[PDB]
């Protein structure tokens, strides 16, 4: 089980990601709070020539 | 098997108990690193290769299930197993078993494939061995440039140099072997043949034009003083320019094997050295010349000088294009690539002259120019 | 350039991507351009020396996009613009 | 409470996985770092603890900080390379003590030595003279041995240990299957 002992570091990195997503996911509430007006959208696909 | 190992461990030959005392003491102390160092001390000693067949399998198993020490020692001792047994049939199963046994902790696959290809470089197979050698050099180009594994790669390029197929690659890797040498700890008696086939391999190398890179490094000229100076003389003549044909003729007929067919190509190679030296000798003062010096220095007729300069332009070391009407030789950019001390001193002379002339023009123009314009 | 710069740069080579190195002077007495971009890449040497970190000089230019030109021009009030003609040309042709 | 900085130096050589002693005691001394960092946290949670090894190319694993939540994660991936390095191991922390936030925190550095010392007695008396000169509390902990435990290290500590009153202590652990936690927790340095 010595080869499977590196999974703990991966789980610590993932739970660290879950610990660090609270801020950048927390600003979603203050940036996406309220759209002040209403605007119509018309879809038109463009081409740039990722 | 630890209590069962004391019987065959204690019982040994006449001189073996000398190392078996500390071997069984470090075995009972269970120091895997000191036990490994004692194993390398036992393999490093010139054993009789008669009663070690048991300790090769015992320390092979111990090295297998120890999973602590760097398995490169197991690679070396198993190279001594296949070297003592000379059984290439079980070598694939042994080395493959080490590949299956060594986990993904250290990048030892370069030395594993190095040993596999090295053992496969016999008469059995050549092409697939060259392909897996290209795989060895292709796998790890990262920061661990210890070059020791790449020195074993140079040994694989020597077993590849046994084939007359490609001489150029052995010189390109032989420059890395020229630059990776640390000290003279390795036997000089082997360095005799190393510098012998290194000088002959450098001469037969057709992928280079100048030889000053080989002779320029002091380790070879310092390790060739013991050897006879019949090769150092012709390497200094081939490096500094061949103005005569008697010495290069006697050394052109001195080496009998494999030099008869390559002699003409070596002449076509050394016929350009007089060109680059004759155009880099005079930097200024009517650099323009004529074919009389080329035909005189190369003892060739006037009908072949056009093919000579055509080959000189075909190699690509010179870009000289002459707009002459009567036969003339105008040259262009060229690289010495070896050394020039008179061009170092002349470089200081012309360089200091250019610097003091630019300074003289700066003081001259700026002297009154700053006073009238500012 | 000290020897320890390979270990100092090696940390930002491991954690960060390929880092560029810039050597400047503590005293602005050097007339030349103070900024020299030195890329941290390993190059193969022909003499056979082992592969190590090599600092190749990358050309650099000192320019400002929108505002720093205005701020510098207002803070100086002594430097002159391009001003093609007699003075800006003859000063370069003198010095 | 007690305002002091804690620096620990752990060995990352392959000498810590031998089967004669504890089964890969790296985890055992990791639990020692855990109980001394949680014990200092219980005494004074404002103490900062740094993490660094004694390899050839020393790398600061964690900056001096009281938050051990990420230090617990940084205790893994030890990268078991190199054998030992003493000079830059001392100079990499004793000179880095000036980068701490709180200037009132006293200077205290420990080290886990699992390999024989490669420096001669001259470097021992020069480094001991430097550490006694700058007056830094140094606790020497030697795990595992090949030659005799303390032959020149005795005079190294006696010449390194100044301020005989409530000064530094030497930790010498004998061979034994018992854990190292209770054996290193016996002196006054732990608690």
């Amino acid at each position: 089980k010595i080869m499977k002992s590196e999974v703990l570091r991966v789980t610590h990195e993932l739970q660290a990601m879950k610990d660090k997503i609270k801020e950048n996911s927390e600003k979603i509430k203050v940036n996406k709070t309220l759209p002040y007006l209403v605007s119509n959208v018309i879809e038109l696909l463009d081409v740039d020539p990722q | 098997d630890v209590p069962g190992f004391l019987q065959q461990s204690q019982n040994s030959g006449p001189g073996q108990p000398a190392v078996w005392h500390r071997l069984e003491e470090l075995y009972t102390k269970k120091l895997w690193h000191q036990l490994t160092l004692q194993v390398l001390d036992f393999v490093q000693d010139p054993c009789f290769a008669q009663g070690d067949g048991l300790i090769k399998l015992y320390e092979n198993f111990i090295s297998e299930f120890e999973h602590r020490v760097n398995p490169l020692s197991l690679v070396e001792i198993i190279l001594h197993v296949v070297r003592q047994m000379t059984d290439p049939n079980v070598a694939l199963t042994f080395l493959e078993k080490t590949r299956e046994k060594v986990k993904s902790s250290d990048e030892a696959v370069i030395l594993c494939k190095t040993a596999i290809g090295a053992l496969k470089l016999n008469i059995g197979d050549l092409q697939v061995t060259k392909e897996t050698i290209e795989d060895v050099e292709e796998m790890l180009n990262n920061l661990p440039g210890v070059t020791s594994v790449h020195s074993r790669f140079y040994d694989l390029s020597s077993k590849y140099y046994q084939t007359i197929g490609n001489h150029a690659s052995y010189y390109k890797d032989a420059l890395r072997f020229l630059g990776c040498v640390d000290i003279k700890d390795l036997p000089v008696s082997e360095q005799q043949e190393r510098a012998f086939t290194l000088g002959l391999a450098g001469l037969l190398g057709e992928g280079v034009f100048n030889f000053g890179e080989l002779l320029m490094h002091p380790v070879l000229e310092s390790l060739r003083n013991t050897d006879r100076q019949w090769l150092i003389d012709t390497l200094y003549a081939f490096n500094s320019g061949n103005v005569e044909r008697f010495q290069t003729l006697k050394t052109a007929w001195g080496q009998q094997p494999d030099l008869a067919a390559n002699e003409a190509q070596l002449l076509r190679k050394i016929q350009l050295l007089c060109l680059m030296e004759m155009t880099f000798t005079r930097p200024a003062n009517h650099r323009q010349l004529t074919f009389e010096e080329i035909a005189k220095s190369a003892k060739i007729t006037v009908n072949e000088v056009e093919l000579l300069v055509m080959k000189a332009l075909s190699v690509g070391l010179v870009k000289g294009s002459i707009d002459e009407v009567d036969k003339r030789v105008h040259m262009t950019w060229v690289q010495p690539r070896v050394l020039d001390l008179q061009q170092i001193k002349g470089m200081k002379d012309r360089l200091e002259f250019w610097c003091t002339d630019v300074k003289s023009m700066e003081m001259l123009v700026e002297h009154q120019a700053h006073d009238i314009l500012t | 350039l000290h020897k320890n710069d390979i270990a100092i740069n090696e940390l930002m080579k491991r954690y960060c991507p390929n880092s560029v190195l810039v050597i400047i002077d503590v005293k602005p007495k050097d007339l030349g351009l103070p900024t020299e971009a030195y890329i941290s890449v390993e190059e193969v040497h022909d003499d056979g020396t082992p592969t190590s970190k090599t600092f190749e000089h990358v050309t650099s230019e000192i320019g400002a996009e929108e505002a720093e030109e205005v701020g510098v021009e207002h803070l100086l009030r002594d430097i002159k613009d391009t001003t093609v003609g007699t003075l800006s040309q003859r000063i370069t042709n003198q010095v | 409470m007690v305002l002091e900085s804690t620096m620990v130096c752990v060995d990352n050589s392959e000498y810590m996985r031998n089967g004669d002693f504890l089964p890969t005691r790296l985890q055992a001394q990791q639990d020692a770092v855990n109980i001394v960092c949680h014990s200092k946290t219980r005494s004074n949670p404002e103490n900062n603890v740094g993490l660094i090894t004694l390899a050839n190319d020393c790398e600061v694993l964690t900056t001096l900080t009281p938050d051990t939540g990420r230090i617990l994660s940084k205790l893994h991936t030890v990268q078991p390379k190199g054998k030992i390095t003493f000079c830059t191991g001392i100079r990499v922390a004793h000179l880095a003590l000036k980068h701490r936030q709180g200037k009132n925190h006293k200077m205290r550095i420990i080290a886990f030595v699992g390999s024989p010392v490669e420096d001669n007695e001259k470097d021992l008396v020069k480094l001991a003279k430097r550490l006694k000169k700058e007056k830094v509390n140094v606790d020497i902990i030697n795990f595992g041995e090949e030659e005799v435990n303390t032959e020149k290290l005795t005079a190294f500590v006696n010449t390194l240990n100044g301020k005989d009153g409530t000064g530094s202590h030497l930790v010498t652990v004998p061979p034994g299957p018992s854990l190292a936690d209770a054996l290193i927790s016996s002196p006054i340095l732990a608690g």
